[PDB]
């Protein structure tokens, strides 16, 4: 029947952020948020008390 | 299941019980205010305030970057309350500003007492919403 | 490093305004940041293609 020929894939050159590809973006931006969050209650907590 | 929409709710119910906190301790400042002292509620006022804004404005570039579009839009009424009292009205100061020099002439002495009753209901109202938007990503 | 050099000898013949020789260093310093980024990108276009 019809098929579809494609180009065998390759190693497929990186962009510019693929060092943050270990880790999901979902991570990343939790983690980015944990650290306003950490760093908020460290102030709350070394202001107050 | 565990989703960044769902830390973006976590992450507020601690910080909204500082900001309940805030306000406990802002409608006793006020109490205390009556009793008596002016210049020692100009400082111990002054410092707590800006804390209470970038804390919400922390929300709000928060809830902007989890896609939560009603959650950030029922945080824009208290941000543009905010807005106001710092570019506009935080009359003249210029040592932070607002709940500083300007006390007793006692006009403000019941505005600043309305606003600090709107103030812990909006915050207990947002903790129970924070909480239950948080129950709800997590069984989702 | 052509304007950090100009600015440079301006900075000897006219020592009465200093300002010259820190100006002159900073078109030192930005200069080498770009051969960086251009060094950088010269070779991460060889080793894509
Ligand atoms: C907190 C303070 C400390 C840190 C300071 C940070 C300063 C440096 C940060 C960024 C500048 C360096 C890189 C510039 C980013 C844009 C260039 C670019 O090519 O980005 C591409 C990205 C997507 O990348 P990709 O991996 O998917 O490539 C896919 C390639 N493929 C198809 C082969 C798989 O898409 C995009 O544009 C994403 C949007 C770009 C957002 C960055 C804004 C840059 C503007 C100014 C930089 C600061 C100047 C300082 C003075
Ligand atoms: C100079 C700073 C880096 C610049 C950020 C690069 C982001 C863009 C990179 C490549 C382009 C491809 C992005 C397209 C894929 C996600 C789409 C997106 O919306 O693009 C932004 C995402 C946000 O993530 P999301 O998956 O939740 O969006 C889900 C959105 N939907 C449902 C549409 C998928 O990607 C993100 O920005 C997450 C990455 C956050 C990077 C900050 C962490 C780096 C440093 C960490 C150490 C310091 C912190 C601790 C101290
Ligand atoms: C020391 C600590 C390290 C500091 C590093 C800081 C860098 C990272 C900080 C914040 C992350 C910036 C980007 C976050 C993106 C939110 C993603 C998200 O989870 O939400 C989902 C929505 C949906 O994505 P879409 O359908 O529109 O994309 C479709 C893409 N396409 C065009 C391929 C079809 O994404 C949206 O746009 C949501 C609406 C707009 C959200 C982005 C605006 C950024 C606001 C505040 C951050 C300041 C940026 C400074 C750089
Ligand atoms: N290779 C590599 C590399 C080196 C340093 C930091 C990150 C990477 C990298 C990691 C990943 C990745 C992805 C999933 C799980 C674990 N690692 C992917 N890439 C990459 C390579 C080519 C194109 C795009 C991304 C990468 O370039």
């Amino acid at each position: 029947g019809i098929s579809i020929m494609i180009k065998k894939p390759q190693k497929s050159k990186p962009g510019v952020f693929s060092f943050l590809d270990p880790l999901a973006y979902e991570i990343w931006m939790c983690i980015v948020f944990a650290y306003i969050g950490v760093s908020v209650v460290l102030f709350l907590v070394s202001r107050f008390s | 299941a565990f989703t960044f929409a769902a830390f973006c709710y976590m992450l507020t119910l601690v910080l909204c019980a500082s900001l309940i906190f805030f306000v406990i301790w802002h409608i006793i400042a006020f109490d205390e205010l009556r009793t008596d002292n002016i210049e020692r509620i100009c400082c111990l006022l002054r410092k707590l305030v800006v804390p209470e804004y970038s804390i919400h404005g922390l929300f709000c570039l928060m809830f902007l970057c989890a896609a939560e579009w009603v959650t950030l839009g029922l945080n824009i009424p208290l941000l543009f309350y905010h807005l106001w009292r710092y570019f506009h009205r935080p009359a003249d100061g210029s040592e932070v500003m607002y709940d500083a020099v300007s006390i007793m002439n006692a006009d403000i002495l019941n505005y600043c007492q309305k606003e600090s009753w709107c103030k812990l209901a909006f915050y207990l109202l947002s903790f129970f919403y924070y909480l239950y938007s948080m129950v709800y990503t997590l069984v989702s | 490093m052509f304007i950090g050099f100009i600015l440079s000898n301006i900075g000897h013949i006219r020592p009465h305004r200093t300002i010259l020789a820190f100006v002159s260093g900073i078109f030192f310093i930005l200069s080498g940041l770009s051969l960086v980024v251009g060094l950088v990108l010269y070779i991460s276009s060889i080793n894509d293609e």
